[PDB]
């Protein structure tokens, strides 16, 4: 039974370095060219590096995205593949997979490398003024934009939890910045507007920040 | 090099076909991988063989298009599929294709586009917010426009996530300077789902 188990992944500040190891078993590791492949969160696959088997002398090959800052190596006596990652960039953040052979016939479960300042950041909260354009008759959608916070999670309630009907709080996007943003929207009666007060209550416990943002019509 | 459709859907029992195009892919070996949500990729073992009994997974690779054919598609085939080939610099991958096996009737997206708040503009930023809900299959393509020109910079889009009702939700954000926002007549969020497009437009005016 061919196994590949990746290790060494973790959090790391931009410009930093890290070493990954993939431990192989269930085959003559020495006989195989080996690969490193990566996958950024919510994105496709990108080939990173490969290294020949023992008989071809273990020559090494790299994507142009990692030339000169990653080094691939191997210890055939330990049946371990290695990837030294130096001078790490934010765009290197991905799950790193070990894959066997030119055939890429077996893949490990991978390991997460996250390249980020792990800087606690509270959100900015902006009101999303009601619009009736997209909603059913007699109703309007209004919301809150919860921008640029780290780490997860935030919670959002409406009118201190009293308003639950028609609430849709969306999953967060992880931005290229390394920060999260999300939105919460509520559909309410159009007749209620400027009679009824709407406030989104945002809690970001990791930064000890709470915001009650009043959302009024334009 | 390698281009795949962003998604393909098929009814249970029917044949799905996932194309993968690149110049002269016909003269390279085309690899296929299956990746379920949260799992690592796995190699799709497929027959090139002309005939015999029909194969659950078959390949053809001819001219500039390679195609994975899945016969007797069932729910457990649902995954993202990727093609690849060996190029001169290393392995090139296609962008991947979400395969949905239809477990309920198609449902079209509800789309709400919000402009930058006055408050955000006062803090010298601007975000357009496109919220997309109640769709099935869970695959959309979101394109943004400044006036009539496609805009790619500053766009952040989520992967679709399943709602309580087994339909899907997604969100897209366009980050702009107040100056960019104010210098166009309009911006539009275009949401494509199963061949249909919904375009919502907002204006600083």
């Amino acid at each position: 039974q061919v196994q590949l188990v990746e290790s060494g992944g973790g959090l790391v500040q931009p410009g930093g370095s890290l070493r990954l190891s993939c431990a192989a078993s269930g085959f003559t590791f020495s006989s195989y060219w080996m690969n490193w492949v990566r996958q950024a969160p919510g994105k496709g696959l990108e080939w990173v590096s490969g290294i020949e088997n023992k008989y071809a002398g273990g020559a090494t090959y790299y994507a142009a995205s990692v030339k000169g800052r990653f080094t691939i190596s191997r210890d055939n006596s330990k049946n371990t593949l290695y990837l030294q990652m130096n001078s790490l960039r934010a765009e290197d953040t991905a799950v790193y997979y070990c894959a066997r052979g030119f055939g890429t016939d077996f893949w490990g479960q991978g390991t997460l490398v996250t390249v980020s300042s792990a800087s606690t950041k509270g959100p900015s909260v902006f009101p999303l003024a009601p619009s009736s354009k997209s909603t059913s008759g007699g109703t309007a959608a209004l919301g809150c934009l919860v921008k640029d916070y780290f780490p997860e999670p935030v919670t959002v309630s409406w009118n201190s939890g009293a308003l639950t009907s028609g609430v849709h709080t969306f999953p967060a996007v992880l931005q290229s910045s390394g920060l999260y943003s999300l939105s919460s929207v509520v559909t309410v009666p159009s007749s209620s507007l400027g009679t009824q007060t709407y406030i989104c209550n945002v809690n970001h416990k990791p930064s000890n920040t709470k915001v009650d943002k009043k959302v009024e019509p334009k | 090099e390698l281009t795949q459709p962003p998604s393909v859907s098929v009814a249970p029992g029917q044949t799905a076909r996932i194309s993968c195009s690149g110049d002269s892919i016909g003269k390279k070996y085309a690899y296929w991988y299956q990746q379920k949500p949260g799992q690592a990729p796995v190699l799709v073992i497929y027959k090139k063989r002309p005939s015999g009994i029909p194969e659950r997974f078959s390949g053809s690779n001819s001219g500039n298009t390679a195609t994975l054919t899945i016969s007797g598609t069932q729910a457990e085939d649902e995954a993202d599929y990727y093609c690849s080939a060996w190029g001169d610099k290393g392995m090139v991958f296609g962008g991947g294709t979400k395969l949905t096996v239809l477990g309920q009737p198609k449902a079209a997206p509800s789309v709400t586009l919000f402009p930058p708040s006055s408050e955000e503009l006062q803090a010298n930023k601007a975000t357009l917010v496109c919220l997309i809900s109640d769709f099935y299959p869970g695959a959309v393509t979101v394109a943004w426009k400044a006036d009539s020109s496609p805009v790619k910079a500053g766009v952040e889009t989520t992967t679709p996530s399943k709602q309580s009702n087994n339909k899907y939700a997604a969100s897209s954000y366009l980050s702009l300077t107040p100056e960019q926002w104010k210098s166009h007549r309009s911006y539009s969020c275009q949401v494509t789902h199963e061949g249909s497009t919904v375009e919502k437009t907002v204006a600083p005016t």
